[PDB]
């Protein structure tokens, strides 16, 4: 049962690069697609040609060519279907409206037809994993247009997002709060599960765990791809937890609108510490409840849990996981809502995690990604909504959107949806 | 009517035409529809020789049009330094006030005619004279950030 | 979003335009014949933004040269790079406009505008993905101001989804004591408020003041002034001409700098301020660069930023320097000067860094502010306009060209409305 990954805009494309590079290493696939090791569950993400070439089920889309041209000429110039690397000539100029209406309209049909080509090669297509920024005009506006069209053309298929949530340290546009709220409003009903990636959280982790004083996108993306990989490993390997996209929703999403789980990953160790003492199951599990290791800045102690999955990779004995969990349910004030099993779901993949040559992370014997649905992630929505409110009260910059095929009432409509979402979290909390 | 022709010759700078019309009885103090005299127009358009000849033949150096503008107002606004000098020598009121409350000092300051500002000050221009919004020439120089002008006005 | 079409109109427009092309040609390693003699590939990656590539690795400016006054033709050609421009891109009339906006906008200028539009169309049709136009002109004359704004409006009609950007030189009695210039500038600003997306306000009052009071040049020349202009024009286009993590193009600049369509007049600034042929052991630190960039003395418009509030700011550092040190200094200025940045536009100061410094400097910084203080520049022009208009001096020069006297009142009213709008957002609170 196949999964198709779609990467939209610069952030989505560059993060996709890092992910598929890691995927190839994890499955023993070379940059030209050849795989001696064997020739399996990795077929969910890789098709196979008659010549034994394993090709990602992946589409990359951008409204200008700069970043995708790098994929077309780089290490993996031969990995992807060349027709699944799709570029226009003029980007969305940081404007949701241009990505969704005026510029994105020119290429949406080509993108859907190229996706159809991949879908037609699947015998049991599960759905889509969609990578994109909140802040960009393409990442926000074209993604919501694409998600709208995918819901119509693939009504029964699941759609998962990995969404890059903006931070001022590395942001590019002052209007990123607008683009973030607009795409969240219009994509909410078309997405089943969305893992937000707070650039500020990733930036902080690079600074304090990896000793990188001024992290670049390359630093950020290698860490993000490690975490994405730990999230998608269950789809590409044998395992008992989160084995298809439907189960992501079953396990992590109790109601369709609050479908934003929090990812926490440990351990993150600088590659300069190649002889670090190895951390135990108990230590890496306890680290999953330290806010400093989260992919989104918020405080789960101020919220309630609705779900909690622990995805282990490496030298991890099940009895040690259970003892580590037992400790957590005692020493820790970890409050579940009253209507959810206060149980932790556990998957173990016994292969040790892979690290990419060129990366910043030390190899480790065991790692864990915790996926939890906590009401505390509403703090991230509140931070965005407040920045939206400051500018929108003056109608600052709104004329750029109204001039690009969008109506001013869509701003208020989107913001009311966000208010309802914040209230959704309060009522569960 | 030689008055309308004198008004036109003064504005256009036609010296000989001005001489001829005065020799045939043209009203040196004719006014156009707004009250401008030949001297106003020659002062506005920079015709120094016509200014002097008009002043030689009975021009009222301090005539006002309907907006209270004197010839010195207009010479100071447009920036004709030599004409400013001649008008003052012939008795021009250095502190004449027009309907907007402006003096010649106000107008030279606004337009950045710094040499004319200095001449007006030397002839007793009133640094405390306020326009209808309460502004003196010094206020204009401060509000404007014109440091050269403000220095000149503090002397 | 690659190519820019550059237009230069009138004497001022062609003079500062020529300097621009001299300066960025040198930055991109292009010589006066069009050959690339540089030793870095960063010089060529985005050369197409401003140059067409022709036969035999020769680069030709995408530049159109316009003037009603034929003598401007010859001045450009006699310049160092005068032979680099495409001869068919010279579009010139028989007689200048004599500082008459009406002649530039309505009579002589309107007779020549279609010939300019033909060359513009030719340059535009050969562009891969045209991003928009930049125009250099003065507002105090007749051609650059009157014909310049007519051109803008016409280009606007033909290319409605293309950005229009101007470098507009504002008049000052300190440089030209010609008293109709407030008329021409006010009529022009009326046009620019409606028809351009972004305008760099190059104020001859500020340029003179910098030269006379800071650089100690007792009698500044146009070359002294234009030395400051070309440093500024190079700095504000750096992010368009060299690859940058900021993805810079004219529309993104507009989206991030212009919160309200009419309030699109930028205050530029530059550090270090230098006189030409006057090298000094500069080696400005990053803290000196940051402080000078926000100093009123370094602004190319004669306005005190401390008298208003920054809606948006871009700061472009050029040279080899610590990114971290820049980040720390840039956060410092916002934390100390906190009250000078509007609180209702979060994260409204952007920093860019280009490794490549301008000619003759190891360190440099360029400032682009959308500051409500720019109302001081419009109020200065407005007061001179009003002083003249109330006595109706030289109005016949304009109405004699078919122009109506109500266009003067309308322009003055629109520019005063512009001032009121700046004051409105200067006093607005996030409450
Ligand atoms: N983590 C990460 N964030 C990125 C990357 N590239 C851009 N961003 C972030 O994404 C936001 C900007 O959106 P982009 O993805 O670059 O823009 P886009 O989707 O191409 O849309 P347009 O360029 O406006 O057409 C900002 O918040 C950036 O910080 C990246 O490679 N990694
Ligand atoms: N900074 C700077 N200003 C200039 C330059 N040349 C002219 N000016 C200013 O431009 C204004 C006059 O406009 P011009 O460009 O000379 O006139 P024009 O555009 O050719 O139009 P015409 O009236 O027909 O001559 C005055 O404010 C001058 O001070 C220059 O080279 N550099
Ligand atoms: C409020 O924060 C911001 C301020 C400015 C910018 C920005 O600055 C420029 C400066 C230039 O000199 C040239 C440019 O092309 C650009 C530009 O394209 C651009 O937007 C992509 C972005 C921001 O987010
Ligand atoms: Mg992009
Ligand atoms: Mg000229």
């Amino acid at each position: 049962r196949e999964c198709i990954s779609i990467h939209v805009g610069q952030a989505g494309v560059q993060i996709g690069n890092a992910c598929w590079e890691l995927y190839c290493l994890e499955h023993g696939i070379q940059p030209d697609g050849q795989m001696p090791s064997d020739k399996d569950s990795f077929n969910t993400f890789f098709s196979e040609t008659g010549a034994g070439k394993h090709v990602p089920r992946a589409v990359f889309v951008d409204l200008e060519p700069t970043v995708i041209d790098e994929v077309r000429t780089g290490t993996y110039r031969q990995l992807f279907h060349p027709e699944q690397l799709i570029t226009g000539k003029e980007d969305a100029a940081n404007n949701y409206a241009r990505g969704h209406y005026t510029i994105g309209k020119e290429i949406i049909d080509l993108v859907l037809d190229r996706i159809r080509k991949l879908a037609d090669q699947c015998t049991g297509l599960q759905g889509f994993l969609v990578f994109h920024s909140f802040g960009g005009g393409t990442g926000s506006g074209f993604t919501s247009l694409l998600m709208e069209r995918l819901s119509v053309d693939y009504g029964k298929k699941s759609k998962l997002e990995f969404s890059i949530y903006p931070a001022p340290q590395v942001s590019t546009a002052v209007v990123e709060p607008y683009n973030s709220i607009l795409t969240t409003h219009t994509t909410l009903e078309h997405s089943d599960c969305a893992f937000m990636v707070d650039n500020e959280a990733i930036y902080d982790i690079c600074r304090r765990n990896l000793d990188i004083e001024r992290p670049t996108y390359t630093n950020l993306n290698r860490l993000i791809s490690q975490i994405v990989s730990s999230i998608t490993a269950s789809l590409r390997f044998d395992g008992a937890l989160n084995v298809d996209l439907t189960e992501f929703q079953t396990n992590l999403v109790p109601y369709p609108r609050i479908h934003f789980p929090l990812a926490t990953y440990a351990p993150v160790i600088s590659a300069e510490k190649a002889y670090h003492e190895q951390l135990s199951v108990a230590e890496i599990t306890n680290a999953c409840f330290e806010p400093a290791n989260q992919m989104v800045k918020c405080d789960p102690r101020h919220g309630k849990y609705m779900a909690c999955c622990l995805l282990y990779r490496g030298d991890v004995v099940p009895k040690d996981v259970n003892a580590a969990i037992a400790t957590i349910k005692t020493k820790r004030s970890i409050q579940f809502v009253d209507w959810c099993p206060t149980g932790f779901k556990v998957g173990i993949n016994y292969q040790p995690p892979t690290v990419v040559p060129g990366g910043d992370l030390a190899k480790v014997q065991r790692a864990v990604c915790m996926l939890s649905n906590t009401t505390a992630i509403a703090e991230a929505w509140a931070r965005l909504d407040h920045k939206f409110d400051l500018m929108y009260a003056k109608r600052a910059f709104v004329h750029w959107y109204v001039g690009e095929g969008m109506e001013e009432g869509e701003f208020s409509e989107a913001r009311e949806d966000m208010a309802a979402l914040e209230k959704d979290y309060e009522e569960v909390g | 009517d030689l008055g309308k022709k004198l008004l036109e010759a003064a504005r256009a700078g036609q010296d000989d035409e001005v001489r001829i019309l005065m020799a045939n009885g043209a009203d040196v103090n004719a006014t156009d529809a707004s009250g401008l005299t030949p001297l106003h127009l020659a002062a506005t358009y920079g015709h120094l020789e016509i200014v002097e000849v008009l002043l030689k033949h009975g021009a009222d150096v301090n005539a006002i049009d309907i907006m209270g503008s004197t010839p010195l107002h207009l010479a100071a606004l447009i920036g004709h330094l030599e004409i400013v000098e001649v008008l003052l020598k012939h008795g021009a009121d250095v502190n004449a006030v027009d309907t907007w409350g402006d003096t010649p000092l106000h107008l030279a300051a606004i337009m950045g005619h710094l040499e004319i500002v200095e001449v007006l000050l030397k002839h007793g221009a009133d640094v405390n004279a306020q326009d209808k919004f309460g502004k003196t020439a010094f206020d204009i120089s401060i509000d404007n950030g014109n440091e050269d002008l403000a220095e000149i006005l503090q002397k | 979003m690659r190519e820019i079409v550059h237009i230069q109109a009138g004497q001022c427009g062609n003079q500062i335009g020529a300097k621009f092309w001299e300066v960025i040609s040198d930055e991109h390693g292009i010589d006066p014949t069009g050959s690339y003699h540089g030793d870095s590939d960063l010089q060529l990656e985005r050369i197409n933004v401003y140059y067409n590539e022709a036969a035999g690795n020769k680069y030709v400016p995408r530049a159109i040269l316009v003037d009603l006054e034929p003598g401007t033709m010859d001045s450009v050609r006699s310049g160092p790079f005068g032979q680099i421009f495409r001869p068919d891109n010279f579009v010139f009339g028989q007689s200048g406009a004599g500082n008459n906006w009406a002649k530039g906008h309505y009579t002589e200028g309107a007779e020549l505008v279609d010939s300019v539009l033909d060359v513009v169309r030719k340059e535009s049709e050969s562009c891969d993905c045209l991003q928009g136009f930049q125009l250099t002109h003065s507002l105090g004359g007749g051609t650059g101001s009157g014909m310049g704004t007519l051109l803008i409006s016409k280009i606007r009609e033909e290319y409605p989804d293309r950005i229009m950007n101007t470098f507009s030189v504002v008049p000052s009695p300190k440089v030209s004591d010609t008293v109709v210039e407030p008329y021409n500038a006010t009529l022009s600003v009326h046009q620019l408020v409606e028809n351009t997306d972004e305008t760099y306000c190059i104020d001859n009052e500020a340029l003179y003041d910098i030269c006379f009071r800071t650089l100690k040049l007792t009698t500044p020349t146009y070359g002294d002034l234009n030395h400051l202009v070309s440093a500024t024009m190079s700095g504000v286009t750096t992010c368009l001409r060299f690859p940058g993590q900021l993805n810079a193009d004219l529309r993104k600049l507009a989206v991030n700098m212009v919160p309200f369509p009419r309030l699109h007049f930028f205050m530029p600034g530059f550090a270090p301020l230098t006189s030409r042929g006057s090298q000094q052991y500069r080696a400005l630190t990053v803290p000196e660069l940051t402080q000078q960039m926000f100093d009123a003395k370094n602004m190319m418009a004669a306005c005190d930023p401390r008298h208003g509030r920054y809606l948006t700011v871009a700061a472009v550092f050029r040279g080899r320097m610590s990114m971290k040190e820049v980040d720390e200094q840039m956060l410092n200025v916002q934390n100390k000067n906190s009250s000078y940045f509007v609180e209702w536009i979060p994260n409204n100061v952007k920093t860019a860094v280009c490794d490549i410094p301008p000619r003759g400097l190891k360190m440099s910084a360029t400032f682009i502010g959308n500051s409500t203080a720019i109302q001081e520049l419009f109020k200065r022009i407005s007061e001179q306009f009003t002083a003249m208009f109330r006595r109706k001096a030289f109005l016949h020069w304009y109405t004699g060209e078919g122009m109506d006297e109500m266009e003067f009142t309308e322009a003055e009213s629109n520019m005063n409305d512009l001032v009121s709008e700046y004051q409105q957002y200067q006093d607005a609170t996030a409450d």
